[PDB]
């Protein structure tokens, strides 16, 4: 009945936690890492010459 | 006994709050304090695709940035030229009601779906020169909110039942079915690698399934109300989260937990499309007030407004090249913008 | 004599004054609209260029009135009397042709009958008015060959002339206010029926095209009977053949939801 | 699919016939029909051209005014009526089906055709080569230059190589200089500057053999070439 | 012109795509879609033969007019979420069986069913998207409504009620109960009609109905009101 849905609940939950996280400053530094390198290749972010844009 | 089960996941619960606060020390927002910001953007219809004599409901661009698929009430989903507005093929749909359009990375089958159970897979290549119906998965008790094509022989949907599925095209069943979502299944988006992706719902909770093992590795709640929307991180280690408390969110995957929401006081309705933008520097979303905000990615900050739809805005997308927005609406005007 | 013709002056005035003050409301007022967004449906889309149309009738009716009391030579130096003549036929076909237009549009998006003519020309509000205004420019042509006509026949040999351009121009100003006022009667019929069969199951609109009919018809019967005055039979033709312009404007004001919605917004500023 | 035609054979000089092309097996509707003709002993000449909903009626010079080109959309056929023949039309004739849109195959299926026999500012692409003997598996390049530059502004070329089998119907090998056409192998490819094309085959084998003709399709003239043919 | 042959024809063939879109418009244009609702008993499956998983479509054609009745019960998920995909629909048929004054729900008994269908009716008539869809209010299964009415008053499902216990006034009563949860009187109307498991004559209910709520719409448009 119900108890087993609670268990799979329960496992969901401890399979969930036994997971490796990384500190948050690290990832908002990848994150930000890879704004930046792909960051001159961001036609929307930085428009690019009306020649080279194919939708004039 | 059902209380010592209970105990055991609000134990797990606290263990994994506990977690995900020891792991965080500044915020996103403190560490780009030095970023220098994107300034705002001025942006322009550079396209109208007109043609749809009903509401727009989703729209999904092709690999080759050019070829775009928009689903409507009307019943006929829409092929365009996105260059030149030129109607490539109209595919009259059999149910009229449609919430999801798909375009296969290949470019060979048009996926969609909708209020009909239904994933319609359509195929554009044919001999015969029309656009025939080449499968109709069934098995979903719900509208189909999401669907997105893995390959050519894989489709992962999600439907208000409060499940997702990956189907194959070929023998027409569920693969791999992904339950564990407590409320209706409303969006998904694949990570670029084609192995995670990340379903967010009913439930104000978006679940991180691995399409693989077939099992939610990770879960983040931090929003309040419906999710609508979900889009990729452009790296796959992070995604964007858009609900009906106005307010985006975007989720590190590797962090595990909320990184930084995107809110500001006089915008109080919900958002119902969210995407990225090549680089990933700037979320354009979707917003219920007939209008999509390009915010900025490091920075909880308003780039640009994209006004100019009469309607509700319900599908919104980035090309692969990042070259225009599609922000099509509920007026029946898909518009491209650049 | 002279009273009589000051009175018609003094009603041209008012006349001008309602007329101007309707038509730049809905101009204004649409215009509103579309520069802040607001909704623009077609029924407005029409009335602009309706509104746009009677400005520009109204201005040159009065134009004409202030050459004739401005200076006299001015209102009687021939050539002058011909443009004057050829704008206005333009300005005042296109006029009634719109208003008509507008009198099909309603009638072919509101009556509800059975009729196979009815119902295969129901679906077709912005072909058939496109229609009707492309097949009445050959009406246009018609009625300014014939005012050429009589205008070479009696400078050839003019205010008697001026008793019968009024004469032509009436009877091709007659014609679409018919065609109006048969769809008009058709369209409250076919709602009364409706009406009827549900329950079973606007006015001053009414008052217009009874009223002004009659005040049509009466000039007809002066043209064609006792014309004393010949020199005040010019205005009189100009207060008679303007005040349709105003008046009419003022209804649609009354009928229109937005335009009635913008009038208690100034009703308001007025406070 | 299929478009086989009907009419013809031996005519009396300067009278009248028709040429009926069945459509079956394919929307027939929603694809252009063009009619082209294949002299007894020479190459390919683009005769007529009908769209879908017969709103785009071209025809070659050779051929106005005298020739007529329609379509039965609902008895999904194709009529060609032939008007004042002269002894330069004595050929044979195939009807094409072509569907023109974005990433589309123009040409992708050729009717097998009929014969007729009479009673007695184009842009002019050459194979200057015209015959080139062959060894099976042998890569081998095919050459057809072009009078005018035939990458447009949009930026597609315009170049498409067909294969006609001895003693069969023109199949479709290349179309826009780059892209294959479906069922043709991978060994086959193409490529170009806007004015010289030429296709490369890494191996030759028997079905490969006969010969190869090169289309022009910016202009709606629509030249062909004399063809370069294949002999073991 | 700047374009090809090849472009002129994809332009072409654009324009024919235009073409077929705007004749299936203009045909979906003069047909009507209708909405049909339940709750409790929801006995509309039977008034569904009256006028003849998910989205169950019915097109029918009454004088001349395509009716597309569309049924959702067994859609069975959040209403919130795809109510918003029948914004537009001509009018919304909602059946009420006057059985459940007295029957109550199959889970939590203590809650009336008749009370569920007005909290329903409700929920949809008062909703933000419906603002100017009207609703038809079939009050079905009159004939069980009369056999039983004369075995237990009103009470047990509306305490307050001073009216007798005949058929009659108790269909005004109920019919005038239904219609005061309207909030927004005058941008929609409920047109009420009661039905039984037998007749043949609901369909021109509908179409008097349909045709009403059309007239409506385009006195709107024509912006008359
Ligand atoms: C039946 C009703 C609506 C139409 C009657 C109004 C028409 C006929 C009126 C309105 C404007 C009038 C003109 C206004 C000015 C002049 C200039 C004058 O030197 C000669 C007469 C002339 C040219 C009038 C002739 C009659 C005229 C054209
Ligand atoms: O005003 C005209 O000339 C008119 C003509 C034909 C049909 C309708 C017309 N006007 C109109 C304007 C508002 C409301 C109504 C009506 F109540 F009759 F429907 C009619």
């Amino acid at each position: 009945a119900s108890i087993a849905q609670a268990r799979k609940l329960v496992e969901q939950l401890k399979m969930e936690a036994n997971i490796d996280r990384i500190k948050v400053s690290k990832a908002a530094a990848d994150l930000m890492a890879y704004c930046e390198a792909h960051a001159k290749e961001d036609p929307l972010l930085t428009p690019v010459p009306a020649s080279e844009n194919p939708f004039r | 006994e059902l209380d010592q089960l209970r105990q055991e996941a609000e134990q797990l619960k606290n263990q994994i709050r506990d977690a995900r606060k020891a792991c965080a020390d500044a915020t996103l927002s403190q560490i780009t304090n030095n970023i220098d910001p994107v300034g705002r953007i001025q942006m322009r219809t550079r396209r109208t695709l007109r043609g749809h004599l009903a509401k727009i409901y989703a729209m999904h661009w092709g690999t080759d940035s050019r070829l775009l698929v928009s689903a409507s009430q009307d019943g006929k989903l829409i092929i365009w030229d996105s260059y030149t507005t030129n109607k490539v093929h109209a595919i009259p749909l059999r149910s009229s009601w449609v919430m999801t359009c798909a375009y296969a990375p290949s470019g060979n089958y048009v996926a969609c779906g909708g209020l009909d159970n239904i994933c319609s897979i359509y195929n554009l290549k044919t001999r015969e020169g029309n656009v025939r119906v080449s499968r109709e998965l069934a098995g979903h008790t719900g509208y189909l909110s999401c669907c997105r094509f893995l390959d050519d022989n894989q489709i992962v949907t999600s439907s208000g039942d409060t499940t997702c599925a990956l189907w194959d095209i070929e023998t027409g069943q569920q693969t791999t079915t992904f339950t564990g979502h407590t409320g209706d299944v409303m969006s998904l988006s694949l990570a670029p690698d084609t192995r995670l992706f990340v379903s967010g719902a009913c439930d104000a909770s978006a679940k991180l399934w691995d399409v693989r093992e077939g099992m939610c590795r990770q879960t983040f709640t931090g929003h309040e109300s419906d999710i609508n929307a979900i889009c990729f991180f452009p790296n796959g280690n992070a995604f964007a989260t858009g609900s009906d408390d106005a307010t985006c969110r975007l989720f590190d995957l590797r962090a595990d937990q909320e990184l930084m929401t995107y809110s500001h006081d006089n915008i109080i309705c919900g958002i119902t499309s969210v995407s990225f933008s090549k680089s990933g520097r700037l979320l354009l979303a979707g917003y219920d007030d007939f209008n999509c905000n390009v915010w900025d990615a490091l920075k909880a900050d308003r780039a640009g407004v994209l006004a100019g739809h009469d309607n509700r805005v319900s599908c919104l997308g980035v090309t692969d090249d990042g070259m225009a927005v599609a922000t099509g609406s509920w007026d029946s005007f898909l518009k491209i913008w650049n | 004599g002279g009273v009589i013709k000051s009175i018609f002056t003094f009603v041209l005035i008012v006349e001008f004054i309602i007329g101007n003050l309707g038509n730049s409301f809905i101009a204004l007022v649409n215009c509103i609209d579309w520069v802040k967004g607001r909704k623009i449906s077609s029924v407005d889309r029409i009335l602009t260029a309706l509104a746009i149309s009677r400005i520009s009738l109204v201005w040159l009716i009065f134009g004409s009135w202030c050459v004739s009391v401005f200076f006299p030579a001015l209102f009687a130096t021939e050539k002058m009397f011909r443009m004057l003549t050829n704008i206005w036929t333009v300005i005042n076909h296109f006029s009634v042709w719109l208003a008509t237009g507008l009198g099909t549009f309603y009638f072919l998006k509101i009556a509800n009958f059975s009729n196979s003519i009815f119902l295969y020309l129901k679906w077709r509000v912005k072909k058939v008015v496109l229609v009707l205004l492309l097949v009445t420019s050959v009406f246009l042509f018609l009625n300014i060959a014939l005012i050429n006509i009589h205008i070479n026949a009696s400078i050839n040999g003019f205010t008697r002339f001026s008793s019968l351009i009024v004469l032509t121009s009436t009877v091709f100003i007659f014609i679409p206010f018919t065609l109006s006022l048969a769809m008009f009667l058709l369209l409250i019929f076919s709602m009364w029926k409706h009406r009827k069969k549900m329950q079973h199951t606007v006015k001053s609109v009414i008052t217009f095209f009874l009223l002004y009919a009659i005040f049509s018809l009466s000039f007809f019967i002066s043209v064609w009977t006792s014309e004393r005055l010949e020199e005040n039979l010019i205005i009189l033709s100009q207060v008679m053949g303007m005040a349709y312009p105003s008046c009419h404007s003022c209804v649609l004001i009354l009928g229109n939801k937005k335009l009635r919605q913008a009038s208690l917004s100034v009703l308001l500023w007025l406070r | 699919v299929q478009l086989v035609e009907s009419g013809g054979g031996l005519v009396q000089p300067g009278g009248s016939r028709k040429l009926s092309c069945s459509a079956s097996g394919f929307a027939f509707s929603s694809f252009g029909m063009h009619w082209v003709r294949q002299a007894p002993e020479k190459g390919l000449e683009w005769v007529a051209y009908i769209s879908s909903g017969s709103g785009t009626i071209y025809y070659a010079d050779t051929v106005k005014g005298r020739f007529t080109i329609s379509r039965d959309d609902p008895k999904n056929t194709l009529f060609l009526q032939m008007t004042s023949l002269r002894s330069e039309d004595t050929a044979m004739y195939y009807c094409v089906r072509s569907i023109y849109y974005y990433g589309s195959s123009p040409f992708d299926f050729w009717g097998q055709g009929t014969t007729l026999t009479v009673s007695s500012s184009d842009i002019v692409m050459t194979q200057a080569t015209s015959s080139v003997p062959v060894t099976p598996g042998e890569s081998v390049s095919i050459s057809c230059r072009s009078s005018k530059s035939l990458l447009h502004s949009n930026g597609n070329t315009y170049l498409y190589w067909f294969l006609q089998r001895p003693g069969q119907s023109p199949q479709l090998l290349i179309y826009r200089m780059s892209n294959l056409a479906s069922g043709v192998p991978d060994r086959f490819s193409g490529s170009g500057s806007g004015t010289a094309f030429t296709l490369t085959i890494s191996r030759l084998e028997a079905e490969d053999v006969g010969v190869y003709y090169c289309m022009q399709h910016l202009e709606y003239p629509l030249t062909f070439g004399a063809g370069t043919k294949l002999e073991l | 012109c700047t374009l090809s042959a090849e472009d002129k024809a994809a332009v072409e063939r654009s324009k024919m795509i235009d073409r077929n879109l705007r004749e299936d418009g203009e045909k979906a244009a003069r047909e009507v879609k209708l909405l049909l609702l339940g709750a409790g008993e929801s006995g509309k499956s039977t008034i569904v033969k009256q006028m003849k998983t998910g989205i169950v479509e019915t097109h029918f054609t009454f004088k001349d007019l395509h009716f597309k009745m569309f049924d959702v019960g067994a859609q069975r998920s959040e209403r919130k979420k795809w109510i918003h995909c029948f914004e537009g629909v001509t009018a919304i048929i909602f059946c009420v069986a006057l059985s459940d004054y007295d029957l109550v729900l199959a889970e939590d008994e203590e809650m009336n069913r008749m009370h569920e269908s007005m909290k329903l009716f409700d929920s949809i008539c008062n909703n933000k998207w419906f603002t100017d869809t009207s609703i038809i209010l079939f009050l079905n299964k009159k004939d069980l409504f009369e056999e039983k009415i004369k075995k237990s008053p009103l009470t047990i499902c509306y305490p307050e009620y001073a009216g007798s216990n005949t058929y009659e006034e108790a269909a005004a009563y109920i019919q005038c109960q239904f219609e005061d949860l309207n909030k927004r009187k005058d941008t929609k109307e409920i047109y009420t009609h009661f039905t039984c498991s037998t007749d043949t004559k609901n369909v021109q209910f509908v179409f008097d109905a349909v045709t009403d709520v059309i007239i409506k719409n385009n006195l709107k448009d024509c912006g008359l009101f």
